[PDB]
């Protein structure tokens, strides 16, 4: 029901932020 | 008295594990080698690049090292084993060198096969025996312990006896046979993706069971 | 040039002199093939003495299982002429 | 079965750096180095080929003169390798490259001295 | 042909991508069961388009290996540990034929030693335990002894018997009613009518025993053993 | 040569590239930007000639891969210093181009050496039958070796071309002779490695563990650059010309 | 855990759904030709005709072995990889401390052509070599059957008797004690020395030790398999120099150490 590894969740969020930031960086440059 | 145990497994849903480690003895398979799904490799087994091991073969390296050299093939239902020591006194590892064709249903134990040889189907090579380079054994041959197959000759029988001397074209044919068998094994290698989908079947078989 | 073994003839000579100088060994039965017990009249205590007299002369220690396969002058010379630790 | 591995077996003895003598076994037609590596007297990893171009005298042995008569004389390349690989850069007259000695039936009973191993694993 | 092989290859690229995606989805949920070493053995395996065609009445043991173009007829049986490989050429097995445990029925892997002969097994044929048939033909109602080896080009005529442990050399034609044995196989004696009766009765019995074995293997997999293996400590 | 051989192989890889860039920058800014007689140019000229000769002969003598690469690097610094000696804008440009191409080629070679060091490659003879046991790797190492030898159209040909161009312009003919002889010697001892991987049939083979993804990606990129740089070389030429002028103006 | 954990769980569910849909689309492009791998249906131990195999507690049965029907296996025995012991039409009995090596077939006969049809009886401390065929015969205690041998119905191998490797022993043949037979057909070769009797006994005793390590490995669960895979990876190489700089000594865990009775020394 829930993923419990909090470090893994933080890393997943960091990877998502990296991807979305790269997309926005390209789109606004 | 034969006293059974209730917890002995009668049906293992995983089947037989292909790679059987024994302590720190982990079988080593080259990334470009073909090993059939129902093969068992146990212990000190090294399967090198371009080599193939076919259905029903058993390679048990629990007493000594077992090596399948470059572009060598062990065919269907062969058993390759090894002993602690050889009657000859030489190291008793089972060494299958490069470009060696081990015919189906052959039994090898603590024998050395030099490069570019052919072992006929249903042959037996016993402890400490040596097959020198560029030799061919006929199907059904039995090589007793410590016996030797001289280079450039054709041998066969039970026990193996000298038949004749090989022509040079015949000896050129051997690595070609090994290469052709490797080419065939590539077709089987391409039928398997790096992961199976069995784990999904295990998942649903669990889910149906709560 | 540097050598790693004593010359065989030079060893034969050094061993021949050691065995002869040992008392109870008359310089008449001492041939390069002569045996200590059967042909020289040396018992076990005298026989072990000869072998370690070979250790002092050549300045190295003979493992015991080799000290036993040295029952004659050939076997001793065969051993010292092929042992690198001999000097 | 007419032909046997024991036909090719050449008896040998090897004296280790600590001085203890060992009876070792090798096939005629193969090198002395391979016989020495069967039992680990010389590390097989330190000398994997029997080629003079892959040799830094890791296979070096010392042989008494009564057995040197029975071997082919050292070639120039062998003596070059032995001399350069010496610590003192002195050629040893009893030294042979084990990878260049081929065992024969005429070498039965030969005694070989195994010197202390040189470093070989270049970082 | 080439187009089918290209489509089969491109399908593997899409499948490998999908399976990797599924593994990513499990890793996000903290599941690692995809790492379990489970047997990839298939009783019936295809080599591209070459797939085994097996009659609905023919019993095949789950541990048997049937590879490529392999035809099995009605009432036939493939027992435990048997291997049948039909890649470079076809393997056909007639009706009412039993291939006993650990037998190997295969064709040549390469055409280096000549054109690759197929393997033909007739009807009501008995193949004994651990026999090796390589590119030969076996006619109807013949007996192949356990541990026998038949090389390529071998013809075993109807009512012919290969003794146990016999090595039949290449292109060796066994005439009808003859017992051949030894290494190499040579004529030994003529077959008797009682032997012919026993051959037929044996193949009929094996079809009935195979029916029994095909029923017990069909039993649903025990969930108790599954739970025992899952809960080991 | 001794330090390159004795250090761990990653250390050798780092020393064969990074410190050359830093010190050639220092040399160009201390002397070219400076002012003295041709004395210093004669210093680098004579050192270049000695370096080519000694590097070529000593590399010809080597039986081990690392020592061969070390002496090859010595020969190539000689080739590079020829560009400093002539004292022109094109001399500095060609020196920068040579440093760049030698760095890329050296990284290619050391990626191959580090890949083979998992099996403890030590001798040139250890590469026997590599064209059989890993055909793509043997071709990649051969492309690098032919680039090292300067055979066109590979990227290594630029250094040879400028060596001969500066000599026939600065008026030197002894230098041209030395370059010809050293180039031929270098070609011999480079193609010896191709002969070992492709032509020899040793009794005993060495089977090498496949390399990791990092080295394979770097090898693929450097191999594409080596085979294809001369098809589209303009950015390197223009950036090196830009740098050469930034030194003075 | 929490809202972020649930969100990532739902996203992973979507990702798995997409992955399986892509897998199906690829399968359709393959032309439905590839046969799918399925859950293993091999039964190591199986009943037939209401007969259940009777296996002692400390018997190594390889998972790939097929033990079927009325089969009895005694203490300390071992059934190796690919072995088939089909006791469906008659009884198969295996004694204590007996090894049946890889890819062996043991079968019985309901009725032989002539004489009295008997079950397959294998005694105690008996070695049966790799890929042997044992059909309706009797092997008494402390006997040796070489690899690739074939024993037909009615064969009797007596105590301290040896059948050589590759032998075809004809029906109703009796191998007397202290004798070694071989060939096709098998026949008397020579007498067995005392050292060879010692060899036979040491063979059975060595295989009881080998059976233990193989039985231990084959019965490990998924979690233990993964733990030991990680351990094996962690201890495959060493840097004892950096350990000495750190002042620590890394020890091999006991799960990776084999018992001394199986080591060559
Ligand atoms: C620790 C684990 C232990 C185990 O479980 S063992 C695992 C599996 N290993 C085995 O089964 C090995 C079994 N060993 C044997 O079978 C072996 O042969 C055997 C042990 C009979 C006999 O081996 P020998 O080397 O001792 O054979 P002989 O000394 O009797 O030679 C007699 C003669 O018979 C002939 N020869 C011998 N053996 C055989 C045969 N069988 N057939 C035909 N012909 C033969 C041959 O012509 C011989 O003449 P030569 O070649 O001139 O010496
Ligand atoms: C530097 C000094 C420090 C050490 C001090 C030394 C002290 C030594 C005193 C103690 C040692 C003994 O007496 S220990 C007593 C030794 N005596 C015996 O062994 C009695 C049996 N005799 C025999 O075995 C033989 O007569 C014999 C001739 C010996 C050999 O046998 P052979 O006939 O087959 O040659
Ligand atoms: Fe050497
Ligand atoms: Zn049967």
């Amino acid at each position: 029901k829930v993923s419990e590894d909090k470090n893994r969740n933080y890393a997943v969020v960091a990877g998502v932020v990296a991807i979305v930031g790269s997309i926005g960086w390209y789109l606004k440059a | 008295q034969v006293t059974p145990s209730p917890d002995r497994v009668k049906w293992d849903y995983r089947g037989q594990r292909q790679i059987i480690p024994l302590g720190q003895w982990l079988p080593k398979v080259a990334v470009d080698a073909y090993v059939a799904p129902n093969v068992v490799l146990a212990g000190q087994v090294t399967v090198w690049d371009g080599s193939s091991v076919w259905n029903g073969a058993v390679l048990r390296g629990d007493l000594n090292k077992i090596t399948v050299g470059f572009c060598s093939n062990v065919q269907e239902r062969c058993v390759v084993h090894a002993a602690w020591s050889s009657p000859t006194g030489l190291p008793a590892q089972t060494l299958i060198d490069r470009y060696v064709t081990v015919g189906a249903y052959s039994l090898l134990r603590s024998c050395t096969i030099e490069p570019e040889c052919i072992i006929g189907q249903h042959s037996i090579l016993m402890e400490g025996s040596l097959v020198e380079t560029r030799s061919i054994l006929e199907a059904g041959s039995v090589l007793p312990p410590g016996r030797r197959i001289p280079s450039g000759e054709l041998w066969g029988g039970n026990p193996a006896r000298f038949i004749r001397t090989l022509t040079n074209e015949e000896t050129l044919e051997i690595p070609k046979l090994a290469v052709a068998i490797n080419h065939l094994s590539g077709d089987y290698f391409s039928e398997f993706l790096p992961y199976s989908t069995i784990y999904l079947e295990v998942e649903k078989f669990k889910k149906s069971l709560g | 040039v540097r050598g790693s073994f004593l010359d065989k003839s030079e060893v034969t000579d050094r061993v021949l002199s050691v065995v002869k100088n040992f008392q109870k060994v008359d310089p008449s039965k001492v041939t390069p093939k002569a045996n200590f017990q059967n042909d020289l009249g040396l018992d076990s205590l005298d026989s072990v003495e000869v072998v370690m007299a070979l250790e002092e002369e050549f300045g190295f220690e003979i493992p015991d299982n080799e000290a036993d396969k040295i029952q004659s002058i050939d076997l001793a010379v065969d051993f010292i002429a092929s042992h690198p630790q001999a000097k | 079965g007419s032909k046997k591995v024991s036909d090719r077996i050449v008896k040998l003895s090897a004296i280790d750096p600590d001085g203890y003598k060992q009876d070792i076994i090798g096939l005629s037609g193969q090198t002395l180095l391979r016989a020495l590596t069967h039992t680990g007297l010389i590390d097989p990893a330190s000398h994997r080929l029997d080629d003079i171009e892959a040799c830094s005298a890791e296979c070096e042995v010392q042989i008494a003169e009564e057995w040197l008569e029975k071997l082919p004389p050292r070639t120039y390349d062998e003596e070059y390798v032995l001399k350069r690989s010496s610590r003192s850069r002195i050629l040893n007259k009893h030294s042979r490259l084990g990878c260049q000695v081929v065992l024969t039936q005429e070498l039965q009973g030969m005694v070989v001295a195994v010197p202390e191993a040189k470093p070989w694993d270049i970082p | 042909g080439t187009l089918g092989r290209a489509f089969y290859s491109v399908g593997f690229w899409i499948r490998e991508t999908g399976q990797a995606l599924d593994r990513l989805g499990c890793r996000l949920q903290g599941k690692n069961y995809f790492r379990e070493q489970l047997s990839r053995h298939r009783t019936l395996m295809n080599v591209f388009d070459k797939a085994p065609i097996v009659d609905k009445e023919a019993f095949v043991a789950p541990s048997a290996s049937v590879i490529g173009d392999v035809h099995i007829g009605r009432g036939s049986s493939i027992w435990y540990g048997c291997v049948l490989r039909g890649d470079v050429n076809t393997v056909s097995v007639g009706s009412g034929t039993n291939i006993q445990d650990n037998s190997l029925v295969h064709v040549a892997k390469s055409n280096l030693s000549g054109k690759v002969h197929p393997t033909i097994i007739g009807d009501n044929v008995t193949i004994g335990h651990s026999a090796v048939l390589h590119g030969c033909t076996v006619e109807d109602e013949t007996f192949i002894g356990m541990g026998a080896t038949l090389l390529d080009g071998v013809v075993v005529e109807k009512h012919g018997m290969v003794a146990a442990g016999a090595l039949v050399r290449q292109n060796t034609r066994i005439p009808s009613g003859e017992v051949w044995g030894g290494n190499p196989a040579r004529f030994l004696r003529k077959l008797t009518d009682e032997e012919i009766a026993f051959i037929s009765q044996s193949a009929t019995n094996y079809s009935n025993l195979a029916q029994a074995h095909a029923a017990e293997n069909a039993k649903p997999l025990n969930v108790i053993e599954f739970e025992k293996v899952l809960r080991k400590k | 040569p001794d330090i390159y051989e004795g250090s761990p192989t990653p250390v050798t890889a780092f020393l064969s590239i990074a410190p050359k860039i830093s010190i050639f920058a220092n040399i160009l800014r201390v002397f070219i930007y400076g002012s003295y007689g041709a004395t210093l140019q004669q210093i680098f000229f004579f050192c270049s000639i000695a370096s080519m000769i000694l590097g070529a002969l000593a590399a010809m003598a080597q039986t081990k891969v690392k020592r061969l690469l070390a002496y090859s690097s010595i020969g190539h610094v000689g080739y590079i210093c020829i560009g400093f000696s002539c004292g022109t804008i094109e001399g500095i440009q060609s020196l920068l181009i040579g440093i760049f191409i030698y760095a890329l080629m050296t990284m290619d070679a050391f990626a191959i050496v580090l890949a083979l060091r998992q099996t403890r490659v030590k001798y040139i003879a250890d590469l026997g039958a590599l064209a059989k046991t890993n055909p793509i790797l043997a071709i990649t190492f051969s492309i690098t070796m032919f680039s090292y030898a300067g055979i066109p159209p590979l990227a290594g040909f630029c250094s040879k071309f400028y060596l001969f161009f500066a000599a026939l312009g600065c008026g030197a003919y002894f230098l041209a002779l030395v370059g010809v002889v050293t180039s031929v010697i270098g070609c011999f001892y480079y193609i010896r490695l191709v002969k070992r991987m492709f032509f020899d049939t040793p009794r005993t083979w060495i089977l090498y563990e496949p390399m990791d993804r990092n080295k394979s990606l770097l090898l693929a990129m450097t191999s594409f650059f080596i085979t294809l740089f001369l098809l589209y070389p303009s950015p390197l030429f223009s950036v090196t010309h830009q740098m050469a002028l930034s030194l003075y103006l | 855990m929490g809202t972020l954990g649930r969100a990532i769980y739902t996203v992973g569910n979507w990702i798995r759904g997409t992955g399986q849909a892509l897998d199906r689309v690829g399968s359709l492009l393959q032309g439905s030709h590839r046969i799918e791998e399925h859950l293993s249906r091999h039964r190591t131990l199986m009943n037939v005709f209401d007969k259940s195999p009777l296996v002692d507690k400390d018997v190594f049965v390889a998972p790939s072995a097929s033990v079927i029907g009325d089969v009895q296996i005694g203490k300390g025995s071992s059934i190796w990889y690919g072995c088939v012991l089909r006791g469906d039409v008659n009884n198969i009995s295996v004694g204590s401390g007996t090894n049946i090596q890889d890819n062996t077939l043991v079968h019985v006969a309901k009725t032989n052509i002539s004489g009295k049809v008997l079950p397959t009886l294998i005694g105690d401390n008996v070695t049966v070599g790799h890929s042997a065929v044992i059909h309706g015969c009797t092997v008494e205690d402390d006997a040796f059957v070489g690899m690739g041998a074939t024993l037909l119905d009615g064969v009797v191998v007596e105590k301290h008797a040896m059948v050589a490797a590759g032998s075809l022993v004809k029906q109703n043949t009796r191998i007397p004690s202290g004798e070694v037979w071989g060939g096709n057909p098998a026949k008397f070769m020579r007498k067995l020395t005392d050292e060879e009797i010692v060899y036979i006994s040491q063979s059975a005793k060595n295989y009881i030790n080998l059976a233990q390590i193989h039985a231990s490995e084959n019965s490990k669960s998924f979690e233990q398999i993964e733990v030991e895979r990680a351990l094996r990876k962690k201890y495959a190489r060493k840097d004892e120099d950096y350990d000495s700089m750190l002042g620590i000594t890394r020890e091999t865990p006991p799960e990776l150490i084999l018992p001394d009775n199986v080591l060559p020394g």
